[PDB]
């Protein structure tokens, strides 16, 4: 194959909403070596978000399942293996998707916008991997997912302005992962709260092609920040 | 109603 | 995995996820087994079946049109052309594996008479699904096959069912889609259309405190399609 | 639009 078809490809796939298509396409863009464009970027993310927040929605679905059903042993050890099933097959989709990361995405982003994007996607594919890990594997799994948030967060901070749409998703995603994977909400709370105000204080800075997409998101940043303190 | 998220999507 | 009520669970789990290639798995496991299904068991395999193939159904008008709006552009015709064969083996290997549940174990053991109607408008939709892709050679033979199946039905119904029955008039509503998307008689398929309809209204007597809502909802786009073909 | 169908689900 070759570059230029595999996107044609993949963009087919994802009006066709055949998203693991289009999401093995990006991995084969991916695998080449070279970066990736600005249009080859958001194809590979919505491949595969869309093809792991399927498995996340079952995976929740299911396991509130196997909780409602204590006391019927043979109902919830079959409600058991399923979630297991469903979920083994979510834990391959996220380490497919960081080792893409640590192989090719990041180390071959030269710029901040990059940089910043390629790492909040390494902290929530590990947010993903936290959502449903247990025994005694979590405690790694979630300080490596806000290791990731933690450096995209720094250079967000020094090298993007506060309206930036990819600095204000990693505070809307960061906020995040410290109140439903932290149990912290005033940091959760802090931090979007910030990040919506010092949005707001430059709405001179908005471009005409990122104003749609910025206003977007700071508005799921007071969604986030209404339903947290209620 | 949960917690919201995005990529994005430039 | 060989417990016939242990399939049924799983499917009915498998459903509540919306994993609907997970839930067609059991429900054929549970058919193989010369079984002769519950009317539970045999809504769980239909919706299944029903949005597996139904996803094929989709992604195929989405690429077959991109196709035909790519005329003038060869590199994105020839691959949209490619994709959507893709895709439609995909749809015919869904279909004739269903085709294969309802020859050799479906229709075959079918007791009642709500179950054979049930089972070969079946049959007739999955000839359709197929004639929606077929082209040329074997097109002709794929729309019979559809018609032959719907046409025994339909008899069966108006003999030993209500005009009310669900099942019957959703075998009126597909068998007029049929007549008008697969054989472009619109003359016939809005006679079929009216005429299930009209006598349904006119024993409105024979409804169930079980079934009124379903079979209301059927008669309502029965009026719908038929609203529809007039324009 | 287009035509509608029914497996009826009971």
């Amino acid at each position: 194959m070759d570059k230029n078809e595999l996107v044609q490809k993949a963009k087919l796939a994802e009006q066709a909403e055949r998203y693991d298509d289009m999401a093995a396409c990006m991995k084969s863009v991916t695998e080449q070596g070279a970066e990736l464009s600005n249009e080859e970027r958001n194809l590979l993310s919505v491949a595969y978000k869309n093809v792991v927040g399927a498995r996340r929605s079952s995976w929740r679905v299911v396991s509130s399942i196997e909780q409602k059903t204590e006391g019927a042993e043979k109902k919830q050890q079959m409600a058991r293996e399923y979630r297991e099933k469903i979920e083994t097959e979510l834990r391959d989709i996220c380490n497919d998707v960081l080792s893409l990361l640590e192989k090719f995405l990041i180390p071959n982003a030269s710029q901040a916008e990059s940089k910043v994007f390629y790492l909040k996607m390494k902290g929530d594919y590990y947010r993903y991997l936290a959502e449903v890990a247990a025994g005694d594997d979590k405690k790694g799994i979630v300080d490596q997912s806000q290791q990731a948030y933690q450096e995209a967060f720094e250079i967000s901070k020094k090298e993007m302005q506060p309206t930036h749409p990819i600095r204000l998703g990693l505070a809307l995603n960061f906020s995040v992962f410290y109140y439903e994977i932290l149990n912290s909400p005033e940091k959760a709370c802090s931090l979007a709260k910030t990040a919506f105000d010092e949005a707001i204080a430059e709405l001179d800075t908005l471009s005409e092609e990122s104003y749609k997409d910025s206003t977007l998101i700071m508005q799921l940043l007071r969604d986030n920040l209404t339903l947290w303190t209620s | 109603w949960r917690s919201m998220t995005v990529v994005p999507y430039l």
